[PDB]
């Protein structure tokens, strides 16, 4: 059982799925890639903001469409893992604060991978900038 | 904060309050209140203390299905709690009333090994962003956690702003959701 | 049509009656008559009458098993078709038999926050095709599903080929298997 | 877990599916399966791959499919096709598929499910611009 | 000796009794008398025999819950096997003795498609890689296993010098995670 | 759901987890086709004993993390459906043995894949060698 949820609107963040920020509208290569990539969590929260949206809209106070479907709209093994992460007191993820790389010449957009926690505090960029400096060094290889 | 002349860092706190209405969003208050908010003007109230309120060991369950005066949500909710406890045996813990449609229940606790490692790590999972303080120590154990408190109150509440300290996440609930019978010890030898 | 001058659009539709002698096959008769086969011998048929066939509210499920008459893929398409149903709090409300290897099964039915929601909701999952003429609330009914019928009726029968207004379809039973233990109350303290 | 089950090119026995026709697929289509998740063509194929080689390599239970459904079929796309019908969305029971029949040279893409709606299979042109997304896809054939 | 000029096939085997600590490993020395192991100095036998050691068909499991003495993982394991048995239908055919923290479980298995079907299936499912020898069922026969033996036996050991005929595999184990509670025959209506 | 864990960084085999070699090292690289495929055994047990490198290291009986962890490490599918071919005469695998076709110059190594059993015996390169073929052609179509 994997994910299979798809995403319609290059999905945009509306104003009420992020806190004190604009609209965040990414290009189509990023829900292409989230289409593929199983290992990533905001690609999960795309499709449960997605999933809500169409909640609302489509549906008209139970918790049972949800209970059902929390298999389909999560990959269900990335809190698993973000948990394991974090029993064992290495950096993990709790879902919130998404960073990505943004192209200010062309305004292209990267998939925004999670912002890793540790010690109950937000992990600094230093500790984790190589993987910043990889995710750039994939991206040049994008053009 | 520009990177390689080429991009540039940024950063997306998202808001989990907009997922209230299709699934439980799952919050702290401090060290001992945690709580679960069902959509609106409904929740549960997950709260360590010394002080019991329930002080029988009866859990009046299937008079309580029998009377259907609860709510379904909340019951499900207690339901993937109980069942997500990786190993409980120990019957006399748990005691439970819900006259009246009221729910509550009451996980008692008193070297290791035992059912209140259970309780503390679905406890955890549940209140899964910010409740590390509950602990005197809180890493370096996860398969030994003890807590200086006696009970685990569950209780049924109305929406005030109990939310603090962490922010409302649905990440815990949707992760004790796929465990919920994964380690069950067997009672009887028809299922 | 011809798209682009040379990629022309040609279907094909599977025979999905050819899985006959592997696994479970549910196709409709009519908005009531719903049957499910599970070889070319036998199999179950589920329809929403306003008459019962069972007038006592007893079920003797461990007689029957102690006994052990009954074909077992049937007690086990029924029995994942009473574990897959959510919320089920009222133990009055179903009904069997299984006299002599039988497998007759009623639920009672007699809004929203119901049992009635569950048992039409494991019905549709079930017999797909059919869902369209059995359920009364049309399209966009979800929590408050629920049908004018009285009874859910579960028996046992041959094939007599009546599958009409749906293709054999395994979808619904298959796609339902993992819908097994997602949702169910805990009704006591030891599990 | 995923669905692992590897298909013993691909084609389709008259039995398994209506007009009487071999619609022997190509190796590039066999080859989307095993990557690919969420299509539900390769889901039926596994289906009947099984059904083929539990027929003719064993001597009635439903115990074997119990075993086998998670590692055949992604339950969650038929649960997802669920979801589609509940919601008043257009979905796939699995019924019909279409293909891009490339008539130059036979080759032909993965088909995709016809969306049903309202009792009905669905009117071609309405999703028209996803049959455009197909073609311009199979152009890209180097 | 190169495939294409310019490769070389190079074979791997793999230890897997490196994972003796952390997770349970499954091992075979005899036709009878196979074995798994939680870690070291602790595992369980699986006694595959024709001659009983306990003729009490009560089991009194709940009672062992009461006095909790019985190793968790122990019991873990017992439960993941006894939840693990395809269509398990006669309690009858079923006996146990836990007497202070013993563990003891019986499987008796005295036609085609029985309880003692399901248990050799889970039997060989928990230890493969060494159960070939142990049941005399061919290649095309897995609907209904026929073993001449007649009675199979679970009970703890210390971790002696065992694993002689297959090496050590937690396979078995992991697959059996996935298959609790998948497969279970509904004995109550409220469960 | 879907497996998720991710490797450590050095992650490759060693002494304590081969039979006869010392130190059998891959290089670390182009060994993310195990986080695309999903058919692979080796990847499975590369992820499980990662995890136990990390449950010796990070935390202190109880199987109880085992059991939290199995979804999240191993395709738990991929057994199942081995096991499948295990009821048939088919050949199958036993997660024991693996073979990976090694590059002579540069030394560059394919993922390992599961050596068949059947019979109680591990297969002949006869009715299997056209696998490591098909592989070869996949190592010669990589540039
Ligand atoms: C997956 O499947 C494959 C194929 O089915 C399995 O591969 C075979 O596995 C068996 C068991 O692991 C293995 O048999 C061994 O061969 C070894 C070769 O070195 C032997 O050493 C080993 O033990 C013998 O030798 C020991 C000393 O090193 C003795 O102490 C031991 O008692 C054995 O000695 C034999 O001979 C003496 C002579 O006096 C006699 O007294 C003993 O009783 C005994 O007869 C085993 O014999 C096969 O070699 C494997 N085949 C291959 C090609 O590897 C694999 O195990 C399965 N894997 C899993 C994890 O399931
Ligand atoms: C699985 O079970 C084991 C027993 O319960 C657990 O303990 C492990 O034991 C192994 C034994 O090999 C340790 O591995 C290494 O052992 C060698 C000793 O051999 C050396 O000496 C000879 C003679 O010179 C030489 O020929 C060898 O090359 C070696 O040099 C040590 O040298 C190594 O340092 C290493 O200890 C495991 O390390 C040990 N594991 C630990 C630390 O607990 C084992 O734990 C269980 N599985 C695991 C690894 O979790
Ligand atoms: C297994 O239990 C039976 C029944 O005992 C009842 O159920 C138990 C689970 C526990 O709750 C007991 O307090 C209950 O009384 C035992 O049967 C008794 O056996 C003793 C010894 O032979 C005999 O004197 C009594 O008359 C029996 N009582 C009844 C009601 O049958 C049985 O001994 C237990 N077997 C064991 C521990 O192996
Ligand atoms: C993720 O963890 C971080 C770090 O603990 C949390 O950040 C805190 O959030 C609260 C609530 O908004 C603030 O009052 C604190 O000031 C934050 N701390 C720091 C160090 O920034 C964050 O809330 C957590 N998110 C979730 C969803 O649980
Ligand atoms: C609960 O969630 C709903 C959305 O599902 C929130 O509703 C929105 O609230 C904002 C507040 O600025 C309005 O502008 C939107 O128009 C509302 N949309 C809908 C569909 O109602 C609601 O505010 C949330 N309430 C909380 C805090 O639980
Ligand atoms: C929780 O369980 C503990 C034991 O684990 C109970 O403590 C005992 O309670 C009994 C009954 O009142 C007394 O006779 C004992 O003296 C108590 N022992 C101790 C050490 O205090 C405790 O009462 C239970 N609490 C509940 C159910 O609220
Ligand atoms: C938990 O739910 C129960 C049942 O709905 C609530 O109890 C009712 O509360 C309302 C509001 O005060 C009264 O009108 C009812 O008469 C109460 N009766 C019964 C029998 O429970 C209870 O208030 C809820 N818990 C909390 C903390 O609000
Ligand atoms: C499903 O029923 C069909 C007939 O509708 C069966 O098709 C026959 O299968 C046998 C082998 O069992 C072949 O020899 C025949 O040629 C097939 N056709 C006919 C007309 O009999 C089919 O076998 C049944 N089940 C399965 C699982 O394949
Ligand atoms: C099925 O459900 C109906 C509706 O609840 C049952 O009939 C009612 O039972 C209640 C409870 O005793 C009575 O108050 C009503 O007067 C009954 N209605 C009628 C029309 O008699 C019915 O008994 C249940 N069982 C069956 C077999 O139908
Ligand atoms: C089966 O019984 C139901 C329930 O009475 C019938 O549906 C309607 O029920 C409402 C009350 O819920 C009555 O006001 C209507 O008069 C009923 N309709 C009728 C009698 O047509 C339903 O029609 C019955 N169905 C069948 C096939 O007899
Ligand atoms: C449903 O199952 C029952 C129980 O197996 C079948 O009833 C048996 O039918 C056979 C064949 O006619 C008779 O010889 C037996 O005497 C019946 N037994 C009992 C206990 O009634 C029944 O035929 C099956 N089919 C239907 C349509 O009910
Ligand atoms: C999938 O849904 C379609 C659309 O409702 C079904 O197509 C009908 O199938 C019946 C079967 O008896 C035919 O009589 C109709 O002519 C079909 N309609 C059209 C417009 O072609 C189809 O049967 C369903 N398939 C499954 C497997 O459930
Ligand atoms: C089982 O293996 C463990 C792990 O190697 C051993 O644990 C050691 O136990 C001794 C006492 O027997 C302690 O002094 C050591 O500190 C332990 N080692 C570690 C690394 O924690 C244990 O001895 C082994 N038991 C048997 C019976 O072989
Ligand atoms: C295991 O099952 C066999 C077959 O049911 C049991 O054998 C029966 O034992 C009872 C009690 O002694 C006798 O009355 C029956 O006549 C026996 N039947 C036969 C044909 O042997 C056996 O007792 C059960 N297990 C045990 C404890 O031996
Ligand atoms: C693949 O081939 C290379 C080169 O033959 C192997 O690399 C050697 O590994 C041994 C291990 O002792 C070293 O001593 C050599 O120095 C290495 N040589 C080079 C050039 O790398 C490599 O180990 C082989 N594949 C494996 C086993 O991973
Ligand atoms: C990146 O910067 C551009 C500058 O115009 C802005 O419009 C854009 O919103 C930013 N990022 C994203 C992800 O949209
Ligand atoms: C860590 O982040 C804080 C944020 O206030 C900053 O002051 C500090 O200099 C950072 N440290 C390093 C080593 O980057
Ligand atoms: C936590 O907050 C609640 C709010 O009602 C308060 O009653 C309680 O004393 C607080 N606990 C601690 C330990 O500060
Ligand atoms: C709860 O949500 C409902 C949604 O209709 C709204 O009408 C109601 O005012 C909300 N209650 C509170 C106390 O905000
Ligand atoms: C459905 O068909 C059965 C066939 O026996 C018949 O008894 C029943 O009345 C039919 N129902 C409708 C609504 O046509
Ligand atoms: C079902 O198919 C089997 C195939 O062996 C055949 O023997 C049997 O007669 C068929 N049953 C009926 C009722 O036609
Ligand atoms: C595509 O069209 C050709 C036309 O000759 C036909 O032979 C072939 O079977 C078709 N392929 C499929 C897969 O339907
Ligand atoms: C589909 O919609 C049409 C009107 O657009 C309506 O006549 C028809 O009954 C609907 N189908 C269903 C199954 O509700
Ligand atoms: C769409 O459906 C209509 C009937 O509603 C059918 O006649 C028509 O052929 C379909 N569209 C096209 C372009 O053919
Ligand atoms: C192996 O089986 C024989 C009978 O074949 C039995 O006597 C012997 O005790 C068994 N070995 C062990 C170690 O239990
Ligand atoms: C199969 O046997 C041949 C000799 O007949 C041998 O050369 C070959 O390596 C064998 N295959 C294996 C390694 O199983």
């Amino acid at each position: 059982g994997t994910f299979t949820w798809t995403l319609s609107d290059g999905y945009c963040l509306t104003r009420w799925m992020l806190i004190e920020a604009e609209l965040k509208c990414f290009g189509n290569t990023a829900v292409a890639k989230c289409n593929e990539k199983h290992d990533e969590e905001f690609c999960d929260m795309l499709r449960l903001f997605d999933f809500n949206k169409q909640a609302i809209q489509r549906l008209k106070m139970s918790i049972q469409l949800i209970n059902k479907a929390v298999n389909a709209l999560i990959n269900d093994q990335l809190i698993m893992k973000n948990h394991l992460r974090d029993i064992m007191c290495i950096p993990y993820c709790n879902y919130s604060k998404y960073w990505y790389l943004n192209h200010t010449t062309t305004g292209r957009t990267s998939l925004p991978k999670c912002w890793l926690v540790s010690n109950g505090s937000y992990l600094n960029e230093t500790h984790f900038s190589d993987d910043i400096e990889q995710q750039a060094d994939n991206m040049i290889t994008e053009m | 904060s520009l990177y390689k002349g080429v991009y540039e860092l940024q950063t997306l706190e998202l808001n989990m309050e907009t997922l209230n209405m299709t699934m439980p969003l799952s919050c702290t208050k401090n060290n001992s209140h945690h709580y679960i908010m069902v959509g609106n003007e409904t929740g549960l109230e997950l709260t360590l203390t010394n002080t019991s309120i329930i002080n029988h060991k009866f859990c009046n369950l299937s008079d309580a299905h029998k009377k259907n005066l609860y709510d379904h949500a909340l019951m499900s909710i207690i339901s993937t709690f109980h069942l997500s406890i990786p190993n409980f045996n120990q019957y006399e813990a748990m005691s439970c009333d819900f006259n009246g449609g009221k729910i509550s229940v009451q996980y008692n606790l008193s070297h290791c090994g035992t059912v209140a490692n259970g309780v503390l790590q679905t406890f955890m999972r549940m209140a899964w962003g910010g409740s590390y303080i509950a602990l005197d120590s809180g890493c370096g154990n996860w398969d030994c956690i003890m807590t200086s408190y006696q009970y685990l109150i569950i209780q049924n509440t109305t929406w005030e702003d109990h939310c603090q300290f962490s922010r409302p996440s649905p990440i815990g609930y949707l992760g004790l959701l796929s465990q919920r019978t994964r380690d069950i010890y067997i009672s009887r030898r028809l299922l």
